[PDB]
């Protein structure tokens, strides 16, 4: 009789279809997904530093808008916008907000360190109903309104010098009156002039006079502007007027940190990728559920799906 | 699909291995058997682990990046970032879908691969005592009880041993 | 005798060369071209509205050059601009001229809403020698150059809300005279000031007397600039003299639209891809034709040639 | 080329066979017989007629984008843009190339296979009824007639009804 | 790998061999020798020296680029620069590093094809006079001095010759 | 007795580790490798044209400091800057000083041509201590300090046209003084304008008072600025004061040069890639020794090496 030796392999009731060079749908006996596609739908507040910013935007934070208090010298690898912010101060504007938001995101700390400038001949610390700290009348925290002393205010001549490791970053500003009594009465004199310099730079700003839509009542504006001052430079401001001047420097450091939008929920527990709609894991190569991450993450692309084969074709009986 | 085993000379897979991936039935004097062959199925396996590796738990780091959404409208700047963004996504798109499709290919390609070799390998054991019968069995011309089929499973059978009386049988009138 | 029986497969006598990983060079029995080489020359009009700007830049039709006058509220999906086109009006310039050109392309619009804005106290409506409509003097159809009433020019301080679902686009201007005598003819006093604002930003201009060179015999200048005001935002003009006021607004959309360069005649066809050459197919995935493309086009590369085997080795007896 | 068929074993193509890709010849008493086979054909051609596709007629809608070319010198901003595309059209190009070359190896592999494939089964099919002349055809050791051969190309041919008459022609002195 | 000859049913290679890539040894009655066969050595460098032809000495001309190094603090613009030049370089990173593993994968799989179709030319060769061992030997059953393996090394060995002699020692008892 | 008769392959008792798609380490017979990694550490003087800038930026030998008199008229291909580089001139900024930088450094020349501008009722070539040349006060040799004539400044309001094939730059500059001392001392009038224009583009810039930090002992400031301008425009400078007014136009070439940081030696040898690091051979297909590059170079990856196999896999005895 003899006998008979069959070779064979396996086949599975339960296959999976996927894409080949040569066809778009065959079966094989199991695979895997590349592309991740769910969250949980809340930020993890591990491993990464996260920074809610909650009623606060970034720049808030920095100019120091009396709800911003708390995060005073906060660091941070990811500072959390969300889209209820506001702001509660002197109306403002900052010509190249984009590129302020993004440097000081980048740098990821508020740390600040006042610095005593020689501002004789002019009273500090003006305030504005329009900022109110624990009731009172009050102004951005970083920022000092100078006005006249005895209804003169002097040419102020004022220098700072750099003697450190690092490069300090300036925040500065010029007030425009929405007439001509939101000038007389803090300066009492036809108009300022202001020029910030450094050896290697410098910036000249004039107060243009005029009515803007009032916002929370105000129809003057401050504009913001900055100035970064390297090691062994020195900072000189040199003002006629109109001058919201820095109360000293920020750190600006190098290194990891971002700034996202979001409102998702920060949660408790540990995930390296974060996305606006939520953590996500990682194990994937790619994912398809933001363009915008930070951290250890899948790469984005269009494809909702993408099976890679784990088996051999499935050929049921 | 390349070498032409599996969904070829071989006509459908066994659903009742599951201890193996490629594997052996017989039938002989003491009944009809199944085993699976551990060495090929571990070929293809660790191959198959080789490209998981490559893929899975093997993300890159990135930390500040540019804007990628806009609240107004900006002109020749915002032009700019959102054409780098929308090429970035297009050039990892086309990477993602042909790697997939080329991974594929080839896993289906490697696991037919393994099917022939132990096909071809079984082959040249039985030597001048069985002849293929074109679906992946071999009639084997001699007596050849479990321990006998055992041996050709681990690659310990002594064809001469049986060459005398498989010969006589085969080339019969 | 018996038989003899042999496998084999087919050959061709006209075989073509493509390329492999291991050689340059090698004859199969069929190939085809995936890179598109060619067009017709013409832009297919069809299934895209391909609005063909003739004289006119994008620009000239929305400031609303006399030559333009038919390009009124028109909408497009591809503005085509042609290299014989030419300015007829007062000599302008648009700082950041591009961004204004693609906002508006993109947009994909010239649909412009009249508003009635107070101008009390001035004169409307001022003209030029140097843009002609219909034999007379004229301006801009869009703009409204302001000027004395009774050799008096008071301070303008006007307001228009945006109560709509949309944002709107603000065009205006400032005129920068070339001597004294330009200055004082339409305004009869010493100096502008333009100061256009909303409750989230401020644009503030000064015109600069002084010579230009002439251009269609004007040495004076406009200086073009644009405001654009959210649902719920207010926009607010105040000027002392120099303004090129709007007449309204131009409403901002979203969509497919674009802008593109081509001296291409458009035909009566229909073709998905546009490149300035022309319609290309689409049927192949690269062409070499033109990076700048519209469409459901193939994407541009450097090759002039790319042949995919469709057949075996050829191996002619 | 891999399998060795196709300008390998197989001296060359057959510039007279117009109604198949691979096929039969023959020569026994009643002459010398060509015909296609239609099954190895089709296979070979559902296989380039996967890769197109997944290449013709794919294509991209884009829109709005950024400018390409300039009149005027600008610095800094035109040369990112300029970068930018210069970049994009580098990685399309390779990406281009790559496809071509990777896919024309792998076409001519397949079609090699197809001709493997075929020349195994019609071997498998024959038994010990004949012998592989290494050139692709095979010495049939038995009477052969049009039938016959027509049974070996429709997988119908019973090598049992012709294997005394072959080993005995085979096995002669 | 994917044939299965080395690394496979070839046991290892020969440190020996040393003026080319495959070859033949044999045992007769006039001692054992060894010689390399220059097709399929020159068969499989050919086609590796394809692949270099494709890569080495093809670069790009680049000119006047972007700025990729800054002193300064900048934000939008110097996000944008550093950005696009971060997306090319990972792009470019992912094409080499994929490029590398394809074709070593492919130069295994070639490699391996030469050997196999070799060894299946020769079998083809010996026809009844031969039988494969399993581990790429043949036992020929006839005398075969060092003409005789020479004539098969070169293509030129006559089966007819000797079958009467191999038949007879072969289907013995 | 019979023959025996075995196929076989080579093998090596060295052999190297490589990657594949199934396997991260396989030992084949042979590779070679693809990433380019080491320099000489010298910039080769051919087959490029390389002009080492020593102690000299671009835009000191474009503005004419005098330790750059030797550059007058070169051309390059690449243009080398060093760190040791510094200013010795009058202080100055640039705004927009890497768009200057480039625009030049693509151009390749510092070819110029002498103009006859008519300065008729102001004295020419303005000196300072800050600029010796050959132990005299002196200026930027590109650029001409216009001051008063006998106690007047009149208006300026001159013209040159371009007659030329090509385009013309431009360089000229304002300058801002640290005081009322260095406005009535070179100009003896209250206050300066600029306006530079042409048919198609016009600059205006005000000079700004004011104590800057002393560079080189001085407190003011020259700020550079530049106008194109196209053949068959013309340009007209009109000034009432402060004006560093250009002696004639830069040749604007377009071609293959550029400009690279460096501290690499020049070397006398022959290598088509250069990187800040060094000239590297050109051989590989990638290379990872600097992103920045110029010439005919292997694509820069992130790996360190990368394996290519050449032979088969090795299985020695
Ligand atoms: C179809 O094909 C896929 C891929 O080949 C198979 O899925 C794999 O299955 C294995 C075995 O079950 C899984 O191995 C386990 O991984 C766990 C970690 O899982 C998480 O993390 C990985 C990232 O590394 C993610 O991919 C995954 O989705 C999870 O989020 C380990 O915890 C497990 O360890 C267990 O055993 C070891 C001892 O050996 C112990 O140390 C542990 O304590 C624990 O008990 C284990 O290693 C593997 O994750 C799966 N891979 C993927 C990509 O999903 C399917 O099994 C297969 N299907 C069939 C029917 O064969
Ligand atoms: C060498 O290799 C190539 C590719 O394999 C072959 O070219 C193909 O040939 C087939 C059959 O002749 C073509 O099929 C026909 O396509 C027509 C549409 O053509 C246009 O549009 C396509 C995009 O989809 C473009 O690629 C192409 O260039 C054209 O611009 C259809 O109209 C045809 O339909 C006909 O038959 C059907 C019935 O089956 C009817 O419905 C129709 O009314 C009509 O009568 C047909 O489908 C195919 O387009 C070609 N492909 C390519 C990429 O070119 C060569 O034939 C081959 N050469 C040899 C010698 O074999
Ligand atoms: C392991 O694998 C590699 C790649 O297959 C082999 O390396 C090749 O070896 C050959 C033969 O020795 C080399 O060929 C020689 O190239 C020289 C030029 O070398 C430089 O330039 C190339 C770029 O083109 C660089 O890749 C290289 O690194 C060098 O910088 C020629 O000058 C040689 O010519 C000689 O012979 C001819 C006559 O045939 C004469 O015209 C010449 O005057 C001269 O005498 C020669 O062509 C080749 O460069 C190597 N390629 C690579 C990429 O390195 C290894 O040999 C191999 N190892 C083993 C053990 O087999
Ligand atoms: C430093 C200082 O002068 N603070 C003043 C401030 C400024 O003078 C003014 O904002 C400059 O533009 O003015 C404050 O009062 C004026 C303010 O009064 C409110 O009642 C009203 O709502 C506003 O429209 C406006 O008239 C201010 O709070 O801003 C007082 C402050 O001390
Ligand atoms: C609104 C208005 O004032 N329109 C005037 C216009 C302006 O005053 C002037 O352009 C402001 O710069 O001047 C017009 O005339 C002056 C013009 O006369 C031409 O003949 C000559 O070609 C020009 O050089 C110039 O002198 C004008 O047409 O521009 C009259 C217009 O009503
Ligand atoms: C064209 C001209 O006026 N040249 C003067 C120059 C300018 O008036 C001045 O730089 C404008 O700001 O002034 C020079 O002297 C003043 C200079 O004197 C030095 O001794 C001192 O170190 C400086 O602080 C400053 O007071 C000059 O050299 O700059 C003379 C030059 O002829
Ligand atoms: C310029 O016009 C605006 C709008 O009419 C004036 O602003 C309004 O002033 C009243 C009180 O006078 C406030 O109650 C409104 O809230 C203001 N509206 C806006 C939109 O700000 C503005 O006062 C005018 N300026 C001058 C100097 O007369
Ligand atoms: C400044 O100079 C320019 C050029 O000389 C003067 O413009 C010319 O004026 C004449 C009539 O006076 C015209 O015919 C020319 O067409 C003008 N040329 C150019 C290039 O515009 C200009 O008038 C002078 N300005 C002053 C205020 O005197
Ligand atoms: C404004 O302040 C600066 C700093 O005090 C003054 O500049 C210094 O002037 C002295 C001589 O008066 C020089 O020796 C120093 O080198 C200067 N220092 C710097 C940092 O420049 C400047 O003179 C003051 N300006 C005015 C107009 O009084
Ligand atoms: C098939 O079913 C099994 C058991 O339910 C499951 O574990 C496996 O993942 C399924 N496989 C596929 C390919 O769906
Ligand atoms: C944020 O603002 C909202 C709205 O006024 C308020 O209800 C809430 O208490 C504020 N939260 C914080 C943390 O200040
Ligand atoms: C700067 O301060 C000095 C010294 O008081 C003064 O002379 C000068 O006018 C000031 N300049 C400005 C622009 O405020
Ligand atoms: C994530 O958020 C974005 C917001 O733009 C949304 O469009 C997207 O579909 C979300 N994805 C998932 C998976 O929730
Ligand atoms: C073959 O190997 C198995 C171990 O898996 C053993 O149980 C069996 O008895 C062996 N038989 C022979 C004949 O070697
Ligand atoms: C060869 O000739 C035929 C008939 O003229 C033609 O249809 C076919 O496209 C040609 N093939 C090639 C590869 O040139
Ligand atoms: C466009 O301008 C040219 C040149 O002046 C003129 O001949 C033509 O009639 C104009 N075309 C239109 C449509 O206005
Ligand atoms: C704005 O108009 C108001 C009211 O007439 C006036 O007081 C003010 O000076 C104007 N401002 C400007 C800059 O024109
Ligand atoms: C298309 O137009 C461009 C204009 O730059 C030209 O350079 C290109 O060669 C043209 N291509 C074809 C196929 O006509
Ligand atoms: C084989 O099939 C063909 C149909 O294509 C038929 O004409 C022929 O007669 C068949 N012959 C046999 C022997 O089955
Ligand atoms: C085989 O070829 C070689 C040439 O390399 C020659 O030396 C040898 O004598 C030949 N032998 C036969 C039998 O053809
Ligand atoms: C092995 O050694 C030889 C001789 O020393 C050398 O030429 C060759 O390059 C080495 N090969 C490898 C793979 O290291
Ligand atoms: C460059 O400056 C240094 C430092 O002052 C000096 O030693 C050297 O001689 C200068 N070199 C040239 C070429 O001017
Ligand atoms: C330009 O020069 C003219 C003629 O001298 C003069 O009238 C005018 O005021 C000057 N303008 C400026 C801004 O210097
Ligand atoms: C080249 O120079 C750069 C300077 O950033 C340095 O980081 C890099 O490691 C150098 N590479 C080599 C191979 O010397």
């Amino acid at each position: 009789p003899g006998a008979t030796l069959c070779l064979g392999h396996h086949a599975v009731p339960n296959g999976t279809i996927v894409k080949t060079i040569t066809n778009d749908q065959i079966e094989v006996t199991n695979a895997t997904e590349l592309v991740q596609s769910s969250s949980t739908g809340e930020i993890c507040d591990s491993p990464h530093q996260i920074l809610d910013g909650e009623n606060c935007t970034l720049i808030d934070a920095l100019l120091g808008d009396p709800q911003c208090d708390g995060f005073q010298n906060k660091k941070w690898d990811l500072f959390v916008e969300r889209s209820k912010a506001y702001s509660n101060c002197y109306p403002y504007d900052v010509p190249d907000y984009a590129s302020l938001r993004s440097l000081v995101a980048s740098s990821g700390t508020l740390e600040f360190n006042n610095e005593s400038f020689n501002w004789t001949g002019v009273t500090q610390n003006g305030t504005s109903s329009a900022c109110i700290r624990r009731s009172n009348n009050s102004f951005f925290s970083r920022l000092n309104w100078l006005t006249h002393l005895k209804f003169k205010y002097p040419a102020l001549n004022v220098t700072m010098p750099n003697n450190e490791k690092f490069d300090k970053l300036y925040i500065w500003g010029v007030h425009h009156p929405g007439t001509d009594n939101d000038q007389i009465f803090p300066y009492a004199q036809a108009s300022g002039r202001i020029t910030v310099s450094t050896k290697r730079s410098q910036q000249t700003v004039i107060p243009n006079i005029g009515s803007r839509p009032r916002v929370r009542n105000i129809p003057s504006r401050i504009s913001i502007y900055w100035t970064i001052v390297k090691p062994g430079d020195i900072l000189l401001i040199n003002s006629t007027g109109n001058l919201i001047a820095p109360r000293g420097y920020f750190k600006i450091r190098s290194g990891k940190s971002s700034i996202m939008r979001s409102d998702a929920p920060i949660g408790k527990c540990n995930s390296e990728c974060i996305t606006p709609n939520g953590s996500i894991p990682n194990d994937k190569p790619f994912q398809n559920v933001n363009r915008i991450t930070y951290g250890a993450c899948p790469r984005y692309v269009k494809q909702n799906t993408l099976k890679l084969a784990t088996g051999m074709r499935n050929v049921p009986e | 699909g390349i070498f032409g085993a599996i969904a070829g000379f071989i006509e459908n897979g066994w659903e009742g291995m599951v201890d193996g991936w490629y594997g052996f039935r017989h039938q002989n004097s003491e009944g009809i058997g199944q085993a699976a062959d551990l060495k090929s199925t571990q070929a293809a396996i660790d191959q198959i682990n080789g490209k998981l590796n490559r893929l899975i738990g093997k993300t890159n780091e990135k930390f500040h990046q540019i804007e990628k959404e806009f609240s107004e409208v900006e002109g020749r700047i915002q032009d700019l970032e959102k054409y780098v963004e929308d090429t970035k996504i297009d050039l990892w798109s086309y990477n993602a879908e042909l790697l997939v499709a080329l991974e594929n290919q080839h896993t289906i390609d490697l696991t037919d691969s393994e099917m022939n070799k132990l096909f071809e390998k079984t082959k040249k054991q039985l030597r001048e005592n069985a002849e293929d019968m074109g679906n992946g069995c071999f009639k084997i011309y001699h007596k050849c009880d479990n321990a006998c089929i055992g041996s050709i499973r681990n690659g310990t059978y002594d064809h001469d041993v049986y060459r005398d009386e498989a010969l006589n049988n085969r080339f019969q009138i």
